[PDB]
């Protein structure tokens, strides 16, 4: 059994700040750690397979424990879901994190 | 067993290879997506999914369109419509996103204007993976005027990054 | 302690090379349906396995009439040759209904004639009980009575 | 050591040889085409990668001259591999016996100058021998032309080692 | 090398009665059975893979030392052969069955 | 890691006379030989694999330590490269000897 949780399970933070979604997971071995920006109606890649997307690779740090913003924006406000899946996929575990930019 | 790295793994006892390695089967229902000289459309659809291996298969069922031109891009949009446990990022190449001109074949597509469909040998190709977006060339072949276009079932396939 | 296709080569541990490529061979039945029209050809061909993989190298074949949605069966149940077994040539999604392999393959037809070709749509659909059933439609059609097919390798995750 | 590829040592573990499961390289040979008299060549920029037991080669498109209904393309892989790519890992794991491997449809576009009109024609593996794969590709029908257009293909099959 | 041969190479049942064809086999690890039905000069198969087909699956089941069937009919009565084959194709082994509904 | 040299990377022998090319190696645990011909332009596969190819089988033959041959010609003179790949191709080495018959 894996666990993959968050300790700030939504943020608050002023606009052309750094902000990091923390995604602390645990009981995998060869993981592959992936997140989704969610805006309403549209769903768009942030990072998967541990590397970040190119559309957001210029403002957006990867870590095991989660990605980092170098300045957000309006733009950013949404459920960003993190999905951890393990080699194979027999452990799969996932958590959404809520951004609110002001 | 603790000292062992995927694909090598414990089955039944022994030291064998990984059941999931050798087959894994999924789904996507998502958006393909034309474009080229202008002319833009997308289609809804249901295709099987087959990792073998290091492979990874596309299977895009045959389908009905719009316009297309001589040179085009069909772009299947992976950032949904996988099947959990699946992720985006498992339809990486192993090439991961170079532009390349992997698994080219033939592919006959029927070009109406409503009426009869005239069938078109084009080529096409696995050009580039980016952001979960395949994008496949569609080209050559000769081209006539028509509003309407058939395609047919086709399977994709090309290394999976790991 | 090894499991298949995990074994010992020479000494160490290494993989078992009847996994990475053992060659064979099917001298069966190759059976049209569809519409109404049906028709058989004897055939030989080699068989390839690779990997999780098989590979079936049908050898170009004559024929005769056919309809615009049709279904081509290998009969596997014999044909193959030994240590082969019929059961070799299960899909790794044993027996569900695919689409899996479609390629577009280029088919004569003439009515004893000057062959025009047309451009076909063929995938392995189903395998049951031995026999693979391959889906060949599309490509449009005209009358005719003979059929001039081309040599086609049908491919496949094998069954383990 | 105690571990014959492609089983090898993965992070202190037991895996699988990443050189196994993905090699890619690069070809910038001759391709060339032969039958019923009529003979040619071009020289061309291909991929090539290795994944597990099998070896694909990805041919870019090209154009040629006059080809006859049938004929053999051959590759020659004697040279044009980029290190440290050995001409040997070119050879099929059914070595250098004949075969009908990969059978697939390709069209080619014939013209003399002006137009050119398609023609489905068959293609496959052959055979391997001393560095050169020849692929035959026959049948579709044919025409009058003095100019031929490819398709880029991918010609895959299992390798030996 | 590896052994497959049979105690009952000939049975001989009344119509309408279970009964089982036994195919005992050893020198195997992962071994593949598979049993074929042959009435004179057309050959159906019965069961691949230590599974049985479609065709039979509702009245007859698989064993590692042979297939039995709930009922039978003279429509069965013929030479059964039974195949087992290691992984790898090394190790081969067969033995045939003749069934006689009385 | 792995050594692939030449102890004669330059041989001079009279028409009609045996002569080896030595390449050396060391660093290999399961290495493939290739020997190339090389007159100008004209390059030829010699030796792939370990084993002779065809066009020389007659007359040419291999070792681990380099090929002989039965008798040479002048039809023979020019740069022959050896090289050996390691199983995955991560070891690689090269050498070239060049031939003069005089």
């Amino acid at each position: 059994s894996v666990t993959v949780h968050s300790s700030e399970p939504e943020v608050r933070i002023p606009e052309n700040n750094p902000v990091k979604l923390s995604c602390a997971y645990s009981g995998f071995s060869s993981p592959r750690v992936e997140w989704k920006f969610d805006q309403g109606d549209t769903t768009r890649l942030v990072c998967y397979n541990n590397k970040i997307t190119a559309s957001y690779e210029d403002r957006v740090t990867f870590l095991p424990t989660g990605i980092t913003f170098k300045s957000v924006t309006r733009e950013d406000t949404g459920t960003y879901t993190c999905m951890v899946s393990e080699e194979g996929g027999n452990s799969y575990g996932e958590v959404k994190v809520k951004l609110i930019v002001l | 067993s603790p000292n062992l790295r995927y694909p090598i793994a414990d089955v039944s006892g022994g030291i064998g290879m990984s059941p999931n390695y050798r087959f894994r089967q999924s789904m996507w229902i998502g958006i393909v997506s034309y474009s080229g000289s202008g002319l833009n459309w997308r289609v809804q659809v249901n295709s099987d999914i087959f990792i073998v291996d290091d492979y990874i298969h596309i299977c895009l069922p045959a389908f009905d369109g719009f316009s297309i031109a001589d040179g085009g891009d069909l772009s299947l949009n992976f950032v949904t419509g996988l099947l959990p446990p699946l992720l985006t990022g498992d339809t990486e190449p192993a090439f991961h996103n170079d532009v390349v001109t992997y698994g080219a074949q033939t592919v006959a597509i029927g070009l109406s204007s409503g009426g009869t469909p005239q069938y078109m040998s084009k080529n096409l190709w696995v050009e580039q993976w980016q952001d979960g977006v395949l994008r496949l060339r569609v080209e050559g072949g000769g081209s006539i005027t028509h509003s309407n276009s058939k395609w047919p079932a086709m399977t994709v396939s090309y290394p999976r990054s790991f």
